[PDB]
């Protein structure tokens, strides 16, 4: 038969998976974590889960799995199956759901040094804690933790991969362009990998990947952004329209219901963690509030502007502050049957001359108004661009740092 | 190591892994438990459903998986399969939508004088019935019984490990604050088997809500549209939109209803906080409507028909407004042409009279106007703080 | 009695037959693993989580000589059928997947030959990653792709191919994705324009891996835009009309920023529902979400157009001053550039005198507020002028664009051969 | 430790693809009983039941017996269900492949050969929701437990005795229990069932199946869907008191609150089930409002049409003007210069005397929209209270059934 | 009992379940596939998948699995679990979210005389294209292609055990009424085998749906939005409504025609006759809103500025509606009289245009009721 089934049955003759491949009692199996990222799915902030399709370069010494190529017609190295050999249980100990272990399960490459290599492929859920302060110009830093879930660091010693040729170790996250998917939502800045010891137990030792991974945020911009500026735009136009004519209101609360439909209608983007509020959530509370502000001093507005010598009185501050001092600087200033019928005609000039008083008081009454908007416009205006120029200033200088902590 | 290779054949060469770890049958297992919490995956409110990622601790001791070290080259600690020992039926009672054991089965520690340390993963999402009473500034008592199912006490023991859960890894939620955490120990008498008590632990997790994101996105613009239904008041009857502003905060009121129902359980067992805030700003904004549409019908009351009643004028125009300060109100054939300038001229003065009682309906309306804002001001003011200080102040 | 027992138990048992051994005679040989596929149904392609799911066979075959035996001593026995967990087989699996199937979902039984051909078609649904180009949507073509590879063995140990048939004697590879007539259902949103089937070699990996290999076939499939054309496209061009339509409303009526807000308002309402059926890509951006960008501008547009329309005719002489440059360019020159449409008796007479000058200022006032009313329906006249043509033409131009986006004739650039089912590249 | 001895002599001669019957045509008696330790969801939207329960089955197996003085004194063993015979009691009733129990817990096996075995279960069982009374409904949910293999000829499904009386109702363990909520366990009765279309050789011969008439609690829904939609639906009485004028926006009112009804019933439609058999009575109560907030903007349409027309537009007849104003109301509350000047002044007298002959018939048609108004108003609020009392009076008189079954007169109780 | 064990001991003895039952390899397994449907669980219109819940009746006779009865005691039936004999390979080939294959693998009923009875419970999440032409009046043709996946029709042969499938047991759905049901046996040369046939059965059902659920969440307002459409022309130009109304009209159907799509699968094959009258309504609508922005036009036309013209003035008002200071105060009395006169033809001729208006907006209300009798009438 083909030797390679007698060098299988020479080698697994008393191979037993369930015992670690220490040669002397008390040696140490050095275990190389590697990772390869072939797709990184989705970054779910509802659940804070991020999904990636990985290959785990491991890679350790097994002194049982050893032979002579020489004795065998030169057969240098085997594909066994995964469930035959020993593996150490590298698991992904910060995953979301419970999923630790591998999905493929291929086939490990054992060589005649015993040296065995496996690369099993599988589509890992790790849990990321996302900084939502700065959502969505903003960049997570999500962690894959890595570790034998049954060996301490006094039985297996975990280090990291070598690169193609050997002579150094890779201490980033390894990608092949040949089978590499570029998300279309983030872009991998910085790719470190290191290990992490933790105090007060010596027996703990991991090795963790890092995905500093910045959004792209051209989608909200598009669809959330520019729609509430436009809105924005309208909230500044509704001290620009006429007291008159009975659509102020009506444009003031319809942009404060757009504004609030556009903030329900995030929360399904939104992940619901409550350490901070995002940069976008800010900035439609402040449209909000800037609006609901609006729909006030439009509603003061036209109470001056209807507002009659019969039902107020001018008061002196009100006229001197408003008339005087505001219009220069805004700008706003403004440029026997004989005697019966004689009575008649004199009472008629009498009716004329109360109403154009009436009418004068009134046209005082309307340019207070007018003055009082145009001031309110001005500062609405000043206002909504200070605040909209420092959020967004603010969100465009957030970039992930130059270098990696690892 | 072949050293090891000869002890694990040598341990389950006979090994029976149906029977209890006891030298004999009269005694019974003592098993210490210990629940160790890593991270608060989700509380689901609306299926009543708590999903927490945990390492259930168990130890216990194995007289038949014991050996002498030197005999084996100096091993002290060695690793089996689960699968390949005797292990306890430990059972989550109150499962839901989940598994009621341990199912992933990973390896377990052994050292040489039988002491197993089985430290296997689990995502338990256990029922807990969630009090909405205090939503969204609630506080939740979690529970999760843990006991063995198919052995009494006098077969099999549990024994907490520690009096509160392990939670020195625990993962911050960013949604809870851990604000107490505990497990206790019950012997249970059920009707099943009343002659032998029943052994479990219930570890329960007082989590208290962090309130900020649901301050954020639901309360902030129902306070704001609650503000602005008073305001209704101070827009003049004139402008002909006091209704359009009215109904617009009565939408948006309503959608924000349909958003709270979609957050809560349908549970009746006790009106919420936000549930009582949204019905008393909905009566809010129907009695604002009713008492709006009282002020515009009373903006058009026709003098011709209306005549104006004494008390109302006597109300409404002597005493009220001076009683306020806050705001500025008020406190040959020649003859023929004769003739027609006498008619105009009475057409002129029975027009002044009834606008001046048109006037005089409009201050009326007016003054209510001005004293309804004042009222719905201050019940605005004070319903929001006597729903929500309750709470605030604990 | 069956001789198909004797012969599978003489092939299995007698033999020693192992099922974790590849097929070769000597271990530096290499087995030519021939993949074909065949969609029978695609079911859908999720936009939202750039999913295409589909239902598949998958067509392996490779020879094993373990397998072989003379058929007339075997009572005529021209095939067999063997489970897989029985034979040695090609663990062939779908690399891009979205979720842990990386195998096919039924392992169906192998069909053996007397000459060792060995022939395994089982079902699958699979779900692979398509990354979406919403950029032309929704007149758009998807090229979605399937990478098959074979991650048990290296390229020095086993050689994927593309399956060989054979017509007038001569060899063909089958460079194309197999729909049977008889098996096949049209999906009825995506149409399979271009269906390649291409083994990809890749010179700068090593033979003794893993990934120097794979057989990969690709669906370019167009959409039917019939649906989205009739329940989306045709509701916003209808009410994105009414827009400009709002500068033909007098200002008398307080119902033009109503009218022109709603327009904004149902145009914001699309847009929210586009975000929704597409993903958060930041690509590039549709050309359905573009043209709503400036539909939504040109409505905000009107909408401050409006304003300044309704300022205007609400001016009054006691608050602003008619400019003559005003006056004379919004009365004068573009209405018609427009075409537009055009003792007690003293006491008595004093009294007389004061009537018929408070007259006289009131019709001077009117004629003023006529002038501003003039001057604001020249103003809509303009802005309607200048703004619906604006519309029309960028309704027209954005779908113009969109309905030529005609996937490619070839399926790959630089590469002559069209890949179709009808022209066999070597026969 | 003498049960690993006991075990290893029972276990090894034992298959379990075998029927425990001694002899030909022996009937292997299966009892069942449910402890139902919390009912955890009725999801209307796929009509199924998820229930929390313990399921006793009892049986006697020849196979698994002992005398206890060989082994001393053991009487009681755990074997693990995997490595028994059992009778394949699933549910017949659910909604997806979970047949059999969730956890396949350990069998108590007696040295009289008697099976004990109780293992936790998550159920969900397909239940027909009565949509006809909701929010205030009832629901006769139900599971369905058969033997998925044996046939009546081969086991006897029958239910519990404890005191030599059937159990016949869904036990509850003080300890380990909790109540749902929102849905109040009014009767649990149990039987068992045979569907006389099949043969006694068939396995769906016999059934037992456990009832639960659970009652739903309507606070909840009435203080947050039912008392919201009365009191926006009653605003549609307020448009008859707005004025006829450009102002008071009569139609914007009465379509706004036609809208915010279109919300609740798309807020409804997300918790109703999509079955078509019936209409929910909150449903039927929104479509009833519906017709009558149209009914409304009709009339505010005809009220504006008659308070704005002219008579330069509209002939007003004698008719109509005297059953408008003397009938309805009676029932309801409610030289040249000189001669140049002379004719000028004539003129100007005449054009005002007929303005305000002009005017009159406005006024008139004022008072005709506003007499409609009222009449209208009085019809309107006494259509929507009687339906709103109606719709709500008969939502309280769904009373759930004395008995659990309408032509049984045992009660099923404990 | 000790029989039954020794039965079972003895017929397993020496079987493999890898080979046909079959005497000669040349002869062929004779299969009895029936359908039995125990409820319809749900119809996914939007995703066109259709999960039922089936009982797959399949029976077959095995020459090896038959004994004497008075050899074991005199049983004449027993059962074993599935996994332990030969079993078909029945796939359903238009799969389109669940298994191919059965996966609960139940035990069998054998009789003495070799007869495998084996009804495995499945639940079918198969493909079948949803025609949207009369939703929601219409009815679905979905089938349920079962087949042998491996084996040709010389090899095991399947024939259906009646021409209807099973619903004895069928429990009632509450969405769908089932009008009828057929089953069908073919023979299909396939690609991949070409010169042997495959033999299958299709299932089909052909379900009537239930409409009033969605005559009541959805065609019942959308008829009373269409209703208030032909209202706005009732509605007079003075109210300063009228675009109010139109609007919130037209913003509810296009709601109402976003609902629909979304209850609806997204396949071009076929427009909806619901979509069409929405489409169509919607046009109207629009068409509405056209013809009262020119009324609300006319009605403020100034009439310094706009002259009327001859042939509206006769189309609209004959025909269809019959289907010192002395001196200066004397000047100033003429100025006001001769202002007077123009006011009055002013306002003339601003109710000319008014009653144009009017009597446009009286004949497209009887336009839309002629369309609503219309309908009226054909819905008779
Ligand atoms: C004894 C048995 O098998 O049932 C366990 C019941 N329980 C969970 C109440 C102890
Ligand atoms: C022959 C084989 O194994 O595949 C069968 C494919 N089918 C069902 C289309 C004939």
């Amino acid at each position: 038969s083909v030797m390679e089934d007698t060098l299988l049955s020479v080698l697994f003759e008393t191979y037993n998976p369930k015992v670690r491949p220490a040669q002397t009692v008390g040696d140490k199996v050095t275990v190389r974590v590697g990772l390869t990222l072939t797709n990184l799915l989705i970054l779910n902030e509802k659940i804070e889960e991020m999904t990636t399709n990985v290959f785990l370069n491991l890679a350790w010494t097994d002194y049982r799995l050893q032979w002579d190529p020489a004795a065998y017609e030169g057969i240098k190295d085997l594909r066994i199956p995964s469930s035959d050999v020993w593996q150490p249980d590298i698991v992904l100990m910060n995953n979301n759901d419970g999923s630790f272990e591998i999905t493929l399960h291929v086939n490990v490459l054992v060589q005649h040094t015993g040296a065995v290599s496996w690369q099993p492929s599988a589509i890992y859920r790790s849990s990321c804690t996302i900084k939502v302060m700065y959502f969505p110009f903003d960049w997570q830093n999500c962690t894959m933790v890595f570790k034998s879930y049954t060996y301490d660091t006094s039985e297996v010693t975990l280090q990291h991969a070598l690169d193609a040729k050997g002579e150094r170790e890779v201490k980033e996250i390894v990608i092949n362009k040949d089978a590499f998917t570029e998300n279309g939502q983030w872009s991998i800045e910085h790719k470190p990998s290191r290990k992490n010891w933790r105090s007060d137990d010596p027996s703990y030792e991991d090795v963790t990947f890092y995905l500093i991974i910045q959004r792209k945020p051209l989608f909200y911009i598009v669809y959330t952004i520019i729609p509430c500026i436009l809105i924005s735009i309208l909230a500044i136009l509704v001290f620009y329209l006429p007291p008159d004519a009975g659509e102020k209101m009506s444009l003031s609360i319809s942009a404060l219901l757009a504004v609030t439909v556009f903030l329900l209608l995030l929360a399904d983007k939104v992940p619901e963690t409550s350490l901070s509020v995002p940069i976008i959530i800010r900035y439609l509370m402040f449209i909000m509030i800037l609006v609901a502000f609006s729909v006030i001093l439009s509603v003061v507005v036209l109470n001056l502007h209807h507002r009659s010598p019969n039902t107020h009185t001018m008061p002196n501050w009100i006229r001197q502050i408003f008339i005087e001092t505001l219009p220069p600087f805004l700008w706003i200033q403004r440029p026997q049957d004989l005697k019966e019928a004689v009575e008649a005609i004199k009472y008629i000039a009498e009716q004329l001359e109360s109403a154009s008083e009436f009418d004068d008081l009134k046209k005082d009454w309307q340019y207070v108004a007018m003055v009082a908007d145009r001031l309110f416009l001005y500062v609405f205006f000043v206002i909504c661009s200070i605040g909209t120029f420092s959020i967004f200033l603010d969100a465009s200088h957030n970039v992930p740092p130059d270098n990696p902590f690892a | 190591s072949e050293h090891e290779t000869r002890l694990v054949a040598n341990l389950l060469e006979n090994y029976n892994k149906v029977i209890r770890p006891v030298e004999h049958h009269t005694h019974f297992v003592d098993i210490t438990v210990g629940l160790q919490l890593i991270q608060l995956i989700s509380v689901d409110e609306v299926n009543q459903i708590v999903e927490t990622n945990v390492r259930l601790r168990q130890q216990w001791i194995d007289v038949r998986l014991r050996w002498n070290p030197a005999d084996y080259g100096g091993i002290k600690k060695i690793r089996l399969p689960s699968d390949d020992v005797w292990l306890p039926d430990l059972v989550l009672y109150n499962n839901a939508d989940g598994d009621f054991a341990i199912v992933h089965m990973t390896k377990l520690l052994l050292d040489y004088t039988g002491k197993i340390m089985w430290t296997p993963p689990a995502i338990f999402k256990s029922y807990c019935e969630i009090i909405v009473t205090h939503f969204p500034f609630d506080q939740q008592n979690c529970t999760m019984k843990l006991g063995i199912w198919t052995y009494d006490g006098t077969k099999v023991s549990i024994s907490p490990e520690s009096d509160r859960p392990d939670l020195s890894t625990f993962m911050e939620s960013g949604e809870w604050v851990m604000k107490d955490y505990r497990g206790w120990k019950h012997w249970v008498y059920y009707t099943c088997c009343p002659d032998t008590p029943y052994l479990d632990i219930t570890y329960h997790f007082i989590m208290q809500r962090i309130p900020l994101y649901f301050v954020v996105n639901v309360i902030i613009p129902c306070l704001l549209f609650s503000f602005l239904t008073g305001l209704v008041f101070y827009l003049p009857t004139d402008s002909g939109e006091k209704m359009t502003l009215s109904i617009s905060v009565l939408l948006s009121l309503t959608v924000f209803l349909l958003v709270i129902v979609e957050l809560i359980p349908s549970t009746s067992s006790a009106v919420p906080l936000i549930g009582k805030y949204m019905l008393f700003t909905m009566i809010f904004v129907i009695s604002s409507i009713i008492i709006t549409v009282v002020v515009i019908n009373t903006h058009h009351r026709s003098p011709s028909t209306h005549t104006m009643p004494q008390w109302v004028r006597k109300i409404f125009i002597d005493t009220i407004p001076n009683v306020m300060f806050f705001s500025t109100m008020k406190r040959p054939d020649v003859k023929s042409a004769i003739e027609g300038v006498k008619y105009i001229a009475e057409h002129m003065k029975s027009d002044e009279e009834s606008s001046n009682a048109a006037e005089e309906w409009k201050y009326v309306a007016m003054v209510i106007d001005h004293i309804l804002l004042c009222v719905f001001m201050l019940i605005c003011i004070i319903g929001t703080v006597s729903v929500f200080a309750g709470r605030l102040i604990e | 009695v069956n001789e198909e027992e004797r012969l599978i138990n003489d092939l299995l048992i007698v033999n020693k037959y192992n099922k974790h051994v590849r097929p070769v005679k000597h271990n530096n040989e290499v087995v030519n693993i021939a993949l074909s596929l065949t969609l029978s149904n695609l079911i859908s392609l999720k936009e939202t989580d750039e999913t295409l799911t589909s239902n598949v066979w998958m067509d392996h075959a490779w020879y094993d000589h373990r397998l072989t035996w003379n058929a007339s001593e075997y009572s005529d026995i021209s095939i067999l059928r063997l489970p897989p967990e029985l034979v040695w087989i090609p663990d062939i699996v779908l690399q891009n997947n979205n979720d842990g199937q990386y195998h096919v979902a039924y392992f169906c039984n192998v069909l053996v030959r007397p000459n060792g051909y060995v022939t395994w078609l089982p079902p699958a649904i699979f779900r692979s990653s398509c990354p979406i180009n919403v950029l032309y949507f929704p007149f758009d073509w998807q090229n979605c792709s399937l990478k098959f590879t074979a991650l048990n063995y290296d390229a020095n140990e086993i050689t994927m191919d593309l399956m060989t048939d054979t017509i007038d004697g001569k060899d063909y590879p089958i460079e194309w994705i197999i729909i049977d007539p008889e098996a096949f259902t049209e999906n009825g949103e995506w149409e399979i324009i271009h269906k390649p089937a291409k083994k990809n070699i890749y010179p700068d990996k090593f033979p003794n891996g893993t990934n120097y290999q794979d057989v990969t076939f690709y669906l370019i499939i167009r959409r039917k835009p019939l649906f989205y054309v009739i329940n989306f496209i045709t509701p916003c061009v209808l009410i994105s009309f009414l827009a400009s339509l709002a500068f033909y409303l007098p200002a008398e009526s307080g119902e033009k920023m109503s009218t022109a807000i709603s327009v904004l308002l149902a145009q914001a309402v699309f847009l929210l529902l586009t975000s929704q059926r597409l993903p958060e890509t930041a690509l590039a951006v549709p050309l359905i979400g573009k043209y709503l960008m400036f539909i939504m501008s040109l409505v905000t547009g009107v909408i401050v157009n409006c304003g300044i329309v309704l300022n205007f005719h609400f001016r009054t002489p006691s608050t602003h001053v008619l400019s003559t440059r005003v006056k004379q360019i919004f009365l004068e020159k573009l209405p018609r550039i427009l075409h537009m449409s055009r003792d007690e008796i003293k006491s008595g007479i004093d009294s007389t005198n004061y009537i018929v000058k408070q007259i006289k200022e009131k019709n001077a006032y009117d004629e003023e507020v006529g002038n501003w009313n003039l001057v604001g329906q020249t103003i809509d006249r303009l802005s309607m002028f200048i703004i619906t043509p604006v519309m029309v033409l960028g309704t027209i131009f954005i779908f113009v664009m969109g309905n030529f986006n005609h996937p490619p004739a070839k399926p790959f650039e630089g590469d002559p051969f069209d890949y179709s089912s009808d022209h066999p590249r070597c026969a | 430790n003498e049960e690993g001895r006991l075990i290893e002599k029972l276990l090894g001669d034992y298959d379990k693809r075998i029927i425990p019957a001694k002899t030909l045509d022996h009937i292997i008696d299966v009892t069942l009983k449910l402890t139902l330790t919390n009912l955890i969801s009725l999801n209307e939207k796929e009509e199924a039941l998820t229930t929390n329960v313990w399921i006793e089955i009892q049986w006697n197996d020849y196979r698994l017996s002992w005398n206890t003085s060989e082994y001393e004194g053991i009487d009681l063993v755990r074997i693990p269900s995997e490595l028994l015979w059992l009778p394949d009691v699933v549910l017949e009733n659910n909604v997806d492949g979970q047949f059999e129990v969730a956890y396949y817990a350990n069998v108590l096996v007696y040295n009289d050969g008697s099976m004990y075995w109780l293992p936790p279960a998550i159920y969900r069982s397909t239940c027909p929701i009565a949509v006809t009374y909701f929010p205030f409904d009832w629901q006769n949910c139900s599971l369905v437990f058969r033997s998925q293999t044996y046939n009546a000829h081969e086991v006897n499904l029958q239910l519990s005795a404890e005191e030599g009386e059937a159990v016949e109702w869904i036990h509850i363990d003080p300890e380990d229990f909790t109540e749902n909520g929102e849905w109040t366990i009014r009767h649990r009765p149990a039987k068992k069932n045979y569907n006389w279309q099949l043969t006694k050789d068939d396995t769906d011969f016999q059934e037992i199946i456990f009832f639960l008439i659970i009652q739903r609690k309507p606070l909840f829904y009435i203080i947050n869907i039912i008392a919201p939609c009365v009191l926006i639906s009653s605003l549609v009485v307020l448009v008859y008191f707005l004025p006829a004028q450009a102002g008071g926006q009569k139609c914007t009112l009465s379509i706004s609150v036609l809208l915010a009804q279109t919300i609740f019933l798309f807020l409804i439609a997300q918790k109703v089930p999509e079955t078509s058999l019936n209409v929910p009575l909150i449903g039927k109560y929104l479509i009833f409002v519906m017709f009558v907030s149209m009914l409304i903007v009709m009339n505010c349409v005809i009220v504006l049409n008659v308070s704005l027309r002219t008579p330069n537009t509209h002939s007003l007849s004698e008719k109509i003007k005297h059953l408008f104003l003397g009938f309805l109301p009676k029932y309801l509350g409610m030289a040249p210069e000189i001669k140049s000047c002379v004719e000028a002044c004539n003129f100007i007298a005449k054009s005002t005397k007929e303005q305000n002959d002009s005017g009159s018939e406005n006024e008139n048609w004022v008072l005709i929209g506003k007499v409609i108004d009222k009449a209208c108003f009085w019809i309107a609020l006494l259509l929507f209270s009687i339906g709103t009392l109606a719709i709500f009076l008969t939502g309280h008189f769904n009373q759930v059934p004395e008995f659990p079954f309408p032509g049984d007169p045992r009660k099923y109780v404990p």
